[PDB]
């Protein structure tokens, strides 16, 4: 165990690989669950909209995709003798993608539920929901991006 | 051997052809033709020039530790 | 009875809905009780006006009755309706822009500029020749079979996709162009041109090698930094600056559209007190930032022996610490920055 | 978009190049099917939208 | 030559029609066939029930209600509506077509009312027979149950 | 016919793509066999990808014939 | 409440431990100064950058759901508001972009320090500065987003009620949307004199 590379440095990166998927899958599950509740409430009256009110459940899954990407990138930078700086960077990259995806999912759900419930009455609202949902989704993206940037430094110029 | 003057010359050519099209834009849907073609030329050129200028005098060089020595 | 009704129900419905529709329209007219004429005020395109008259004349020729002037153009200060003559190409973008709102009468239409700028800003956000080509083929499937798809019935999502078929075609074409400039085809890069980077003559397996600039890639991002450790650092810098420059250019174009609107409506006060001040405020800060970005790109700092100034730290100090420049981008940078800050604050 | 595309390439079709023989051919076919499905779905419609 | 109205909105003109009453019904039909005049509400201060052509609109509303009952019956019994007349009026071409005569519209109203009464009584009789059949079938099922 | 259309599209997209990839591997393209982590042998990956492309070509021809009929 | 019971138990345990260390002459053994000096500044910096982005995103998302859910409900009868009140959703998503921006700027200072110059005055200062600047930006953007979303929901409902109302409520949003900006500015001032880890 080096000064710069303690034995516990891999702890943070492995918790970051986990945090990215666990929290982007919490947000995606919340979004999918609420959007599905809305879809089941609406499609009882309007089944024809079902294969088009699935969009929020598709966006929530994309949050989970953003943390399966940050997790897989952070897991391949994990090493037995990888620096504590790299471990902190990998923890930060998973904290960022995972938390941003949680927020984005929690919002995608609440907004998809509202928009599917209202679109069964006002079809023109579908465009409004998808636009409010693309801005809830971009939050998660912004986390991934930060996470990605973090990983671009995690292993580089590191002794 | 290319510099910012390459971007300037490409700009001159693009502006010349844009003016040429404006003069020779079809009468039918003339506004659509002029706007679409000239704006497309302008933004294509701008993106190309941005991509070319970043590579003119880059402050960071490609660095990798994975190439096979045979290359 | 129901089969007898069904064979003619649609015709009866269409005929009665039209009669109810003509009687609602006449309901908007002022029936002059003393006379026996309805006064109906209607907005019609001026170019269509002649046609209107002709058709009305035809009606008279059909009826055979002699009536006084049935058309009288009127000059009233009433907000006329906004009408944009579109086609199968511009209809999609016009709908895109109209969803936000209806343009003011004779105001600069945002669909004409969106025809190109909405696909190209998407392409910047997309930038892949593979995905761009797939989308181009998807749009071509609708475009080439546009007649057949128009004849048939379409679902809401499919109807939206088909209406914006030319939108998607342009998005795919510009995505192909941008991905070529990004050198990104299905996440891979093309090696059409000689790279501007030369890797060391010899190295051992696993040895960190850095390339030397021997030239500039003609079109697009050099494929030399594909799969390289620092590739992301160059891509991020380039694309941040590209986005900033493109957005500033697209906002300046829109602001000059506002100027054109002011000129057309003869609102000189808007030009003096609304357009010029905001233009100076936006230029002096963010157009100055864009010019600094381009100039820093155009300057060989390593060869010149001068540090590469941080444009973000330059902009931050342009406000928080005026007159304090860590690295001089150009001569008299401090004075120019102070002058621009004063211009914005005025 | 670039990072997700590269990541999809690594996860789906890059592995196929690691296997040879009949197993390699079958893996290439199935993995390209999955890669194209996710590219058209995720990277063309979803990211595209 | 019509101006291109993509850069800016098409120039608009307000026009007064001094439509004689004896041809008013026809004039509107031409103004609706052209599809180019956006009419202003000159009676915007007049209440809906106090407007001049309220009674004709009420008659047409009753006819459209009867037709919406006919469609409901055509959907209750699996009878397909015969679509048509899409090319009959050449909608969107700007060309005029002889509008239905006032006598034709009066005949439509009268036939709609007559069919309304006929279908109401026929549906009532059919529903009575159907409920009797359902009751008898339930009684038969009860009787057929095993001891 | 929808299944046939989807399969033939997915088969042409993959005939072309895997043929190009196999050609690049056989020519030992740097972007494909230029890294130590990339497969050591180029021509063999090219052969495997060519066989996969031939399988996709069989699928393409079969599904195109199905669409035709 | 289980949560309140846990809080009380933790407080009692902390008090008892502190009193035991203090009475036994080992009060200095609970040395927050040593904890700060010996904890890696990398941890502080990375926590700051992650919490900045995450909390800015959390407030953006929290506001987007509050504004978005009230726009959708109000647009059932007045869909005209859907696009008009979408500026509200841009005031909620702009705080996130501020956080992202700060992350980018602060990530530039995430360099690798040498072993000997690891817990120095400059490196510890950079760790504290990037932790607390990220905390400030993230929490300010959180508050600004949640507050701007609450104003945007009110604005959407008012716009549905009457169009003329919207422009008057948007002003309130413009008042709230500045609160993240201020945080952003303050963050840039905190990590202003911070340097890359060396």
């Amino acid at each position: 165990m080096t000064e710069l590379c303690p034995v516990y440095a891999p702890f943070f990166g492995a918790i970051g690989c986990a945090s990215a998927i666990i929290f982007t899958s919490l947000g995606a599950a919340y979004g999918t669950a609420k959007s599905g509740v809305g879809i089941c409430a609406t499609c009882v009256l309007r089944p024809d909209l079902l294969f088009k009110n699935i969009v929020p459940v598709i966006m929530a899954g994309i949050i989970a995709i953003y943390g399966l990407v940050v997790s897989v990138l952070v897991c391949y930078s994990l090493g037995q003798k990888q620096a504590l700086y790299t471990g902190f960077i990998q923890l930060g990259a998973g904290l960022s993608v995972g938390l941003s995806g949680l927020a984005a999912g929690f919002a995608i759900g609440i907004v998809g539920d509202a928009g599917v419930r209202g679109s069964s009455q006002q079809p023109r609202l579908f465009v409004g929901m998808i636009l409010i949902l693309i801005f809830a989704e971009v939050l998660g993206l912004y986390g991934l991006i930060v996470a990605l940037l973090l990983n671009s430094r995690a292993t580089q110029d590191v002794v | 051997m290319s510099s910012f003057y390459t971007v300037v010359g490409v700009f001159i050519v693009v502006s010349a052809m844009s003016v040429l099209f404006w003069i020779m834009a079809p009468k039918n849907n003339q506004a659509v033709w002029r706007s679409t073609v000239i704006l497309t030329l302008a933004m294509m050129f701008l993106m190309w020039a941005i991509t070319f200028l970043c590579q003119l005098h880059p402050l960071v060089a490609p660095r990798r530790s994975d190439l096979r020595p045979e290359f | 009875e129901l089969y007898a009704i069904a064979k003619e129900l649609d015709s009866w419905f269409q005929d009665v809905t039209r009669e109810k529709a003509i009687f609602e329209i006449l309901n908007k007219s002022n029936y002059d009780t003393n006379r026996k004429i309805l006064i109906a005020e209607g907005w019609i395109p001026r170019d269509e006006l002649a046609t209107l008259q002709a058709r009305l004349g035809e009606m008279i020729a059909r009826l055979g009755i002699d009536v006084p002037s049935i058309i009288q153009v009127l000059d009233t200060n009433h907000t006329p309706p906004t009408f944009h003559r579109t086609n199968k190409f511009t209809a999609g973008f016009q709908s895109i822009c109209d969803c936000y709102g209806i343009a003011q009468y004779r105001e600069i239409n945002a669909g004409l500029p969106t025809i190109v700028t909405f696909p190209f800003m998407f392409a910047i956000m997309f930038g892949d020749m593979g995905h761009g080509f797939l989308m181009t083929l998807a749009a071509l499937s609708l475009v080439l079979n546009e007649k057949k798809i128009n004849k048939m019935k379409r679902g809401e999502i499919f109807d939206m996709a088909f209406t914006g078929r030319y939108i998607i075609l342009l998005m795919g074409v510009f995505s192909m162009y941008t991905g070529f400039l990004y050198n990104d085809i299905f996440s891979k890069t093309m090696t059409i041109f000689k790279s501007g980077w030369k890797w060391p003559d010899h190295w051992k397996k696993g040895e960190s090698i850095t390339a030397t600039s021997v030239g500039t890639y003609p079109i697009g991002l050099d494929w030399a930094w594909h799969g390289t450790e620092n590739a992301l650092l160059f891509s991020n810098s380039y694309k941040m600056k590209l986005s900033i420059l493109m957005g500033f250019i697209h906002m300046t174009y829109s602001y000059f559209f506002s100027l054109a609107n002011h000129l057309y409506f003869n609102s000189m006060i808007d030009i003096i007190g609304n357009f010029i001040p905001g233009l100076l405020f936006m230029q002096g800060i963010f157009g100055y930032l864009s010019v600094c970005i381009v100039y820093k790109w155009a300057v060989d700092w390593v060869k010149d022996g001068k540090p590469a100034p941080g444009l973000l730290n330059m902009l931050i100090n342009m406000f928080l610490s005026p007159g304090t420049i860590d690295d001089e981008l150009y001569p008299h940078q401090a004075k120019v920055q102070v002058f621009l800050l004063l211009m914005a604050l005025v | 978009h670039a990072q997700l595309s590269s990541v999809l390439w690594t996860m789906t079709i890059q592995i196929a190049f690691g296997f040879r023989g009949f197993v390699g051919v079958f893996m290439t076919v199935a993995l390209f099917a999955m890669w194209f499905a996710l590219t058209c779905a995720v990277l063309v419609l979803m990211e595209g939208t | 030559e019509k101006e291109e109205a993509i850069f800016r909105s098409a120039e608009m003109a307000l026009v007064q029609f001094y439509i004689p009453q004896e041809i008013s019904r026809d004039s509107a039909y031409t103004l609706g066939q052209l599809g180019l005049v956006q009419f202003r509400d000159l009676n915007s201060k007049v209440r809906a029930f106090q407007r001049t052509f309220v009674n004709e609109i009420r008659r047409l509303d009753n006819v459209e209600r009867q037709y919406r009952y006919f469609y409901s019956l055509l959907k209750k019994h699996d009878i397909k509506l015969y679509e048509g007349d899409t090319d009959k009026y050449l909608d969107g071409s700007g060309e005029l077509y002889v509008p239905p005569s006032g006598s034709v519209i009066d005949d439509y109203v009268r036939n709609a009312s007559y069919l309304e009464e006929r279908l109401i009584q026929m549906e009532d009789a059919t529903d009575q027979i159907e409920v009797q059949k359902n009751d008898l079938e339930q009684y038969r099922f009860i009787l057929q149950s095993g001891d | 016919t929808g299944k046939a259309w989807c399969c033939t599209v997915l088969s042409a997209f993959g005939v072309v793509i895997l043929s190009v990839i196999a050609h690049l591997f056989n020519t030992n393209h740097e972007s494909f066999v230029g890294s130590i982590n990339d497969p050591e042998d180029g021509p063999a990956v090219a052969h495997t990808v060519y066989l996969a492309a031939l399988v996709y070509l069989v699928f393409f021809v079969f599904c195109g014939f199905q669409v035709y009929l | 409440s289980f949560s309140h019971f846990l809080y009380y138990l933790v407080l009692i345990v902390v008090i008892v431990y502190g009193l035991y260390k203090l009475f036994t002459g080992h009060g200095s053994d609970i040395n927050f100064g040593k904890f700060l000096l010996r904890t890696s500044p990398y941890m502080w910096a990375n926590l700051g950058i992650a919490l900045c982005v995450g909390l800015s995103v959390v407030g953006a998302a929290w506001g987007i759901f509050i504004t978005g859910s009230s726009m959708i409900g109000a647009g059932v009868r007045a869909p005209r508001i859907t696009t008009k009140n979408l500026i509200s959703i841009i005031f909620c998503e702009v705080v996130a972009i501020y956080g992202l921006i700060i992350a980018i700027v602060f990530s530039s200072k995430l360099t690798v320090a040498t072993a000997e110059n690891m817990y120095s005055k400059s490196n510890l200062y950079t760790g504290y500065s990037l932790f607390w600047a990220g905390i400030t930006v993230g929490a300010s953007n959180l508050i600004c987003g949640i507050a701007v979303g609450i104003t945007g929901a009110t604005a959407a409902i008012s716009d549905a009620a009457d169009s003329a109302l919207f422009v008057k409520i948007l002003v309130i949003e413009i008042f709230g949307s500045i609160l993240g900006l201020l945080g952003l500015i303050v963050g840039l001032l905190m990590a202003g004199k911070a340097s890359e880890f060396q």
